[PDB]
């Protein structure tokens, strides 16, 4: 969904 | 903040303040707005947003914004006092027909820069209209303002065009002409056009004042989303009665700022070609 | 006043033009980063049911504040969620609490962090939250158009979302650029017609001069169904936008 915390690494 | 000197409490947004600047010596506005649990408002992020590109003289203009984390000053220049208390002042004998015309062709002329622009200033009262001491007048309080390059949906009550009242979807520039209006007949007669006490007791004054709509003279009344079948079928008043101290011209041009249908009403840019502003001055008041 | 009102945003879309490559400038994110982040935005406006003015909005102020900031890795969904905030806050009628963008950040940042980046944001872009968009001008074309075919808007409106998941090569054309380019694009995608007369009137932007834009979009649309962010397609794939995202690109454009 939309809630996610992104691992830009 | 710190080059600040607060002289006197001017309203109580947040709080707003007469101030001297210590450096330059000019009397400025110093309306504070308190910054704590949704961070900076959403009426301030807009007031500043869009007072910061509206550079006209018949404006307010903010000057400086001293942001901090815990507190957000607004800096406006400073007017002696607005539309409203000038008009109370001015109740026992009536506002001078020149200093009228030449109030309502500034507001228009700023209201027009303003729809230039992708401002709507939806929050036009008497009590938003500041005055200097040189025969001035200025829109203020954009906070309830909003950018329209997109339409703008539908979310005080005097002064509410027909369509919000009549379950509008979206806003429109002919709202500020509404407002406008009902300003200029409430200088011209020293009262209230519509002063509703709630949202269909307004509708009925305007419906009262103006004659029901038909659809006829507003295409769309009967497919909206607060129209009801039993409203009274009342006929539109005289416009001599409205307003007996104005002339033809001032007449026609009210009528055609109160106009039901917003695509039909008048804009601020073809109201300052009218001819009852072919005679306007600048006195003081 | 709506001559006035594109001449207008015509003036102010150069003021509020991002930096050209101000990636390279950046030490710590890339190009893909800002696109994950674009595309998560989308996720996020389609979520709250947030306008797609707010999104371009956001992704405009993302644009300028890194423009004039370096951000980390670990700080970029904080900026990100900021931009989205304050765009929110500008735009919405009711914007989501803070509280909202902090859950939907799957509690990366906490509520003072997001609200002392949304404070450096403004801080940084000087309270120049009343930036033009592609939407804008976008809708100021669909005035100029008739028979007012819901599709060709759709498809514009896909397009200029597209144009915000690449940085390279959308940042350095105005909005008033890529939203003629997506015009035209769904004007011939969908009914086969090119560039108005009216429109090339109104905005002076002939078919010719599109045209490096024209290619740019061309390229991205044909290329959607296998770029790595998919949020805009899967957003478009409803019949709110008539589905537009199922359409077939042209093969060629008759230029």
């Amino acid at each position: 969904n939309a809630r996610r915390s992104i691992n830009f690494g | 903040m710190e080059n600040f000197q607060k002289v006197e409490k001017i309203g109580e947004y947040g709080v707003v303040y007469k101030a001297r600047n210590k450096l330059t010596g000019e009397v400025v506005a110093l309306k504070k707005i308190r910054l704590d649990t949704e961070g900076v408002p959403s009426t301030a992020i807009r007031e500043i947003s869009l007072l910061k590109e509206l550079n006209h003289p018949n404006i307010v203009k903010l000057l400086d914004v001293i942001h901090t984390e815990n507190k957000l000053y607004l800096v406006f220049e400073f007017l002696h006092q607005d539309l409203k208390k000038f008009m109370d002042a001015s109740a026992l004998t009536g506002i001078p027909l020149p200093l009228i015309k030449s109030y309502l062709f500034q507001l228009l002329q700023g209201l027009a820069f303003c729809h230039s622009h992708r401002v709507l200033h939806r929050d036009l009262k008497p009590q938003n209209l500041l005055i200097n001491t040189e025969g001035a007048i200025k829109l203020a309080d954009f906070g309830l303002a909003r950018a329209f390059g997109v339409p703008v949906r539908t979310y005080t009550l005097w002064y509410r065009a027909p369509e919000i009242l009549l379950g509008c979807k979206y806003y429109s520039t002919a709202v500020d002409i509404w407002s406008l209006g009902c300003i200029f007949a409430e200088m011209v007669t020293r009262r209230a056009l519509f002063p509703g006490d709630s949202e269909i007791d307004q509708l009925f004054r305007i419906f009262r004042t103006l004659g029901t709509p038909d659809e006829v003279v507003w295409p769309g009344v009967t497919s909206m989303p607060d129209y009801k079948p039993s409203f009274p079928k009342w006929a539109r008043q005289d416009f001599s009665k409205v307003v007996p101290p104005l002339d033809e011209d001032g007449r026609s041009l009210l009528s055609q700022m109160l106009h039901y249908d917003p695509n039909k009403r008048i804009s601020a840019k073809a109201a300052l070609a009218h001819p009852f502003f072919q005679d306007v001055t600048k006195p003081v008041p | 006043y709506h001559e006035d009102i594109h001449t207008y945003l015509r003036e102010m879309e150069v003021k509020c033009k991002p930096k050209v490559g101000y990636m390279k400038k950046q030490p710590d994110i890339t190009n893909s980063m800002r696109a994950i982040l674009v595309d998560w935005l989308v996720e996020v406006g389609e979520e709250y049911k947030l306008q797609n003015e707010t999104l371009h909005l956001a992704v405009n102020y993302i644009d300028r504040f890194l423009s004039s900031m370096s951000v980390l890795r670990g700080k970029l969904q904080l900026v990100g969620t900021a931009a989205m905030l304050l765009a929110s806050k500008f735009e919405e009628i009711y914007p989501p609490e803070v509280a909202e963008f902090v859950y939907i950040t799957d509690d990366t940042y906490t509520k003072k962090q997001v609200l002392r980046m949304e404070h450096l944001v403004l801080k940084v872009l000087t309270f120049d939250l009343a930036a033009p968009t592609v939407n804008q001008f976008l809708t100021q074309y669909f005035l100029h158009q008739q028979p007012a075919n819901c599709k060709v808007e759709s498809l514009a409106m896909f397009l200029g979302e597209l144009s915000l998941i690449d940085a390279d090569p959308y940042l350095k054309y105005l909005p008033s650029v890529i939203a003629g380019a997506a015009f035209h694009l769904a004007l011939y995608t969908v009914t086969g017609q090119s560039w108005p007369e009216s429109l090339i009137r109104k905005t002076g932007y002939t078919l010719e001069s599109l045209k490096p834009c024209l290619m740019d979009l061309h390229q991205t649309y044909l290329k959607a169904p296998q770029h790595a962010q998919q949020s805009i397609r899967e957003k478009y794939k409803n019949s709110k936008y008539h589905g537009v995202s199922l359409l077939n690109p042209p093969e060629t454009l008759n230029l």
